[PDB]
């Protein structure tokens, strides 16, 4: 499974 | 911005989101049936953000336990939800955040942002979505932010709004919970745009200390809650006074993307009306957070303040004032008029006066501390990963999901000590 | 192995197992690459008859896996009273300290395990 | 005529700009459908035929809430429908999604209806832009409609009234960013601009009106006295400030230093009892009391460039210069090196108008001094202050950059503020 990385919702902005 | 789409899912998430649909029709005098009996237009001006119109809340029950559905459709307003929006499954989520995010969720998540989608295109202009959960189990928690995940794929301009309980062993002793919380609290600091913190811990405390209850009950917790979201989403639901949907709030109240976690307040606690002082002072208090934190411990970042009732508008900005003046130790200073305040003219049932505080807190992070604390302990032994990993979980993403944390923690302590 | 297998019985609740594994000489103090016992892994997953079915015939009550962790620490940890007690009867070490600094009690304490926490006090755990 | 188009952008400026109709409406005798029992109000009324007059206005939002009170309202059958613009979801008090994402969702259906009201003029001036700093729509898009307009129509004037924000009258946290960045990208597009301070407005009306929490219909009604006085001499065939060119001509020596000073008397409580008429030489002298600035500023620190006294009602010539004369005599009026040290005199000399019923007493003489001073750089120094707190932490930064801007724009407006601070220091240094 792959799984969300840290700074990875940060890119939106 | 008008329409907002309601998602509960698990336990704790149906639960609570049966109490504010509740209260909220009481408010807006829609009936267990769907039938409009309020005695004011007031009460009808923004029915359409909650409700489709006979109105019916735009809503979507979710579980993968089926007997929760069963429990909330004979509730006391189960009636008003349409049927079609109730999407559950069999099998369940036994606690396992991995079964919620990858396995048992991920076979009826489709079918639920189905149930999205023609809540969304039904909507004159979609405000955003939100969602209440619980982060210390499997459903609500794994599959809840699958969802949030999702949605955030399917509609990226669109404001993601979520009510979260963190776990307490002061009312689930369940061990699992802090690995189910941390694996939750990375996908909310990534995908969400504001999370309002309601934790178990402080409902406890505030039930046991304040309300002296002997033995709290989820439905003493849920009290709380409820009336915390009723207060968060006054100025969402009733005329303003103000022209503000979810976006200018998110974009006024969080400074840095990842800081979008508020400590909700209500004042007066329950299970004679206040004056504006006292109203003033008890919003402010340590006692009156829905997060267990001590706010002097941090500084505000952001504060937002709804007062509901009758009352003098310049007593409450001279209170308000008043309190920045005297304790501008506690409030950042590079962040210019950071104290909102909002007056609504209808209280909640029960009540002359109240005043709902949403504040953008350094101090949070010893909520997070403490999960983390729980989460270090448990990992470090290692006991239970198997039951993540089983399901095809990649261990490093639990350390992924710590370390987010940790990063958390520290991220607020800057802006703590951050001077101007 | 019967070693290896009474380490599986142990950890999965297998009461019938660990007897006929026992029967035929299964080392009751066998331990895994990590240093767990059967002991460890019975306290770890609550499987409180076969905790006592090991104390009663020769487990090292206060053995200790590679990070210092004894099975008394495990059950404090994962919230298993009988088996607190049923440990500190037998002699655990109450204020025995794991590799990272850490007591029975004060996993109890940091997992909100407030009963097992007052157990601990009243055997003697420092704090 | 000479026709000018008004445009009013966001909440804040669509409530003025009800306000500023409903007022020119009562001043020429124009009721709330266009009817009346080469009339010179015609540079801001087109006339039908039927004798139906419509105002020259745009009415632009991105959301549709305020707009819809003024197509269900009073003036419902005042403007055109194709006059009143909405969208569907608003700025979020984001400069970014006004200027950028939302805003050009909608900027070539404005320019279109813009169009359709310039191709009925025989002889545009230009435009009067009614907007907020604080709101993402009144500062994100009025910037990209101002951009806009200074291609489509080149050589026309552009004038701006404006609202500053104020802690006291709603503002939000992030409107001190939002009013640089208007700042900047406008600065080059607006002949002149009339700054309107939330905090000042409210001053007034709650020591001369006794209103103890001014409402926006309070605020709106004076600010609207205050644009009455400034635009009366396009709507009355003055002598002074006869066209939108002749503003820059008399108030703005320096393109860039251009936010003259506004103050106003003698705003009167309806409520007071009887009392004396003010003479000129009173409302003379008030023009030079702070506390009835329309921003709050220091005059006594700072050095005028030009000025112009805009006079309404029953006033002499004569009367006028010798107020002015002891204005020059009492006071310490200094101006800039190399600016003429005249006052700018205009008369109108039809009674002031107000609001039947509103908080506004009328007054037998008015006047609306228009200074262009250095005092109002105390002014963008407090806003650019805020800014600086914020943005050296980076605070609410990403919310720009995620709605199609760049970071660098924040310190490309900040640095155009700071050369604008630096302009009026320059322009007064000893
Ligand atoms: N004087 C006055 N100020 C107003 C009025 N309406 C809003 N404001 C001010 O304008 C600023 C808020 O911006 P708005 O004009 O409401 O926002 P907007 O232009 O609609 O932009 P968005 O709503 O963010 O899309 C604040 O500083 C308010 O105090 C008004 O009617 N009169
Ligand atoms: C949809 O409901 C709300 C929406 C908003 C605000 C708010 O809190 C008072 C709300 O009630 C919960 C808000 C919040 C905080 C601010 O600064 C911290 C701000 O600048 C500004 C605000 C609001 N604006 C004003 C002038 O209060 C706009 C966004
Ligand atoms: N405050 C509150 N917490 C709840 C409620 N139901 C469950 N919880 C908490 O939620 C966590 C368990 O998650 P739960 O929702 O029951 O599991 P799920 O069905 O897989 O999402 C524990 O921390 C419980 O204390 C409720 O009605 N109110
Ligand atoms: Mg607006």
């Amino acid at each position: 499974q792959p799984f969300l990385k840290r700074g990875e919702g940060l890119a939106r902005f | 911005m008008r329409e907002i789409v309601h998602i509960q899912a698990g336990q704790c998430g149906n639960q609570i989101g049966a109490k504010f649909w509740e209260v909220i029709s009481d408010e807006h005098g829609i009936d267990p049936t769907g039938s409009y009996h309020g005695d004011s237009d007031l009460q009808l001006e923004r029915i359409n953000v909650y409700y489709n119109a006979k109105y019916v809340p735009r809503a979507i029950l979710v579980d993968l336990e089926p007997g929760t559905m069963d429990s909330v459709r004979s509730g006391p307003f189960g009636q008003i939800f349409r049927p079609d929006n109730f999407v559950f499954g069999q099998s369940g989520a036994g606690n396992n955040w991995a079964k919620g995010h990858y396995t048992e969720g991920a076979e009826l998540v489709d079918s639920v942002l189905d149930v999205v989608r023609k809540e969304s295109e039904s909507c004159d202009c979609l405000q955003g979505f939100q969602l209440t959960h619980s982060l210390g189990g499997g459903t609500g928690s794994g599959m809840g932010t699958l969802l949030i995940s999702k949605i955030r794929e399917e509609y990226p301009d669109r404001i993601m709004n979520t009510f979260s309980v963190m776990p307490s062993p002061k009312v689930s002793d369940t061990v699992v919970e802090p690995y189910n919380a941390t694996l939750s609290v990375h996908q909310l600091v990534e995908n969400t745009d504001e999370t309002y913190c309601i934790d178990n811990e402080a409902l406890y405390d505030i039930c046991f200390r304040t309300l002296k209850l002997t033995t709290p009950t989820y439905g003493d917790l849920n009290h709380l809650v409820s009336a915390t979201m009723s207060g968060v989403t006054t100025c969402l639901r009733f005329p303003g006074q103000l022209n503000a949907d979810l976006r200018k709030l998110a974009v006024n109240m969080v400074p840095f993307p990842r800081l979008h976690f508020f400590m909700p307040g209500f004042a007066p606690l329950t299970s004679r009306a206040l004056t504006v002082p006292e109203l003033t002072q008890q919003m402010f208090d340590s006692k009156n957070m829905m997060a267990a934190c001590d706010p002097r411990h941090g500084r505000y970042l952001t504060v937002a303040a709804i007062f509901r009732g009758r009352m003098s508008m310049k007593e409450v900005d001279e209170q308000m004032l008043n309190v920045q003046n005297k304790n501008s130790s506690y409030f950042v200073e590079w962040i210019p008029n950071n104290v909102k305040t909002a007056v609504c003219d209808i209280p909640p049932r029960g009540l002359k006066m109240s005043a709902t505080f949403i504040g953008n807190s350094t101090a949070i992070q010893e909520l997070f501390k403490r999960i983390s604390e729980q989460f270090t302990a448990m990992f470090r032994r290692k006991a239970f990963l198997h039951w993540y990993t089983g399901e095809g979980m990649d261990e490093m993403e639990f350390t992924e999901a710590e370390s987010n944390m940790n990063d958390l923690v520290s991220e607020y302590q800057q802006y703590q000590d951050a001077t101007a | 192995d019967l070693g290896k297998k009474l380490l599986e019985a142990a950890r999965a609740g297998q009461d019938d197992e660990v007897r006929i594994l026992m029967a035929n000489g299964a080392d009751v103090n066998a331990t895994d690459a990590s240093g767990l016992t059967p002991l460890h892994l019975a306290a770890t997953y609550g499987h409180l008859e076969i905790v006592e079915v090991l104390l009663k015939h020769g487990a090292d009550v206060n053995a200790i896996d590679i990070m210092g962790s004894t099975p008394l620490h495990l059950a404090a940890l994962i919230g298993h009273l009988e088996i607190v007690e049923v440990l500190l009867k037998h002699g655990a070490d109450v204020n025995a300290v794991d590799t990272w600094g850490d007591t029975p009690l004060h996993l109890a304490a940091i997992m909100g395990h407030l009963e097992i926490v007052e157990v601990l006090l009243k055997h003697g755990a420092d704090v | 005529m000479r026709e000018c188009i008004s445009i009013h952008v966001g909440q804040a400026g669509v409530q003025i700009g009800n306000a500023c109709w409903e007022l020119y409406c009562l001043e020429h005798g124009i009721q709330p459908d266009g009817q009346m029992p080469d009339d010179s109000f015609n540079t801001f009324f087109s006339e039908t035929g039927a004798g139906k007059h419509v105002p020259r206005a745009v009415f632009v939002d991105l959301e549709p809430t305020v707009i819809d009170e003024v197509r269900t309202g009073t003036y419902r059958q005042l403007f055109h429908p194709e006059q009143l613009i909405t969208g569907k979801e608003d700025a979020a008090n984001n400069y970014a999604r006004g200027h950028y994402t939302i805003g050009k969702e909608i900027i070539d259906l404005v320019l279109d209806r813009i169009r359709k009201l310039a191709d009925q003029c025989t002889g545009l001036q230009g435009f009067l832009v009614f907007h907020s700093f604080g709101g993402g729509t009144g500062s994100g898009f009025t910037s990209l409609l101002m951009e806009r307009l200074s291609v489509d129509y080149g050589k026309k004037s552009k004038l701006e009234f404006s609202i500053y924000p104020a802690p006291q009258v709603s503002t939000a946290v992030v409107e001190p960013y939002n009013s640089i960045l208007t700042t900047h990208t406008t600065l080059e597009h607006s002949d002149c601009a009339f700054m309107v301070d939330n905090e000042a407005i409210y001053d007034i009306c709650r020591r001369n009106l006794d209103i103890e929490r001014p409402t926006y219909t309070n605020l709106n009604r004076l600010i609207s006295q205050i644009v009455s006085s400034i635009t009366a001499s396009l709507r009355f065939d003055g002598a002074l400030n006869v066209d939108l060119t002749e503003f820059q001509t008399n108030l703005v020596p320096y393109p860039r230093i251009h936010f003259p000073l506004a103050t106003y008397a003698p705003v009167i409580s309806a409520e007071k009892a009887y009392h004396e008429q003010l003479s000129v030489a009173e409302i003379t002298n008030a023009c030079f009391e702070p506390a009835n600035q329309m921003v709050k500023c220091d005059p006594r620190h700072g050095k005028y460039m030009a000025c112009c006294l805009l006079y309404r009602g029953d006033v002499v010539p004569k009367d006028v210069n010798a107020a002015i004369a002891t204005i020059k005599t009492k006071r310490s009026i200094q101006f800039v090196d190399w600016c003429p040290t005249g006052f700018k005199v205009g008369i109108n000399y039809q009674p002031p108008t107000v609001v039947p019923g509103g908080d506004l007493a009328k007054v037998q003489r008015a006047v609306c001094m228009l200074s262009n001073t250095t005092a109002i750089a105390e002014a963008w120094a407090r806003l650019d202050h805020k800014f600086d707190l914020m943005y050296a932490k980076r605070a609410f930064v990403h919310w720009y950059v995620g709605e199609g801007m760049e970071e660098g724009e924040f310190s490309e407006a900040r640095e155009d503020m700071a050369a604008l601070e630096k302009d009026y220091e320059e322009v007064g240094v000893d």
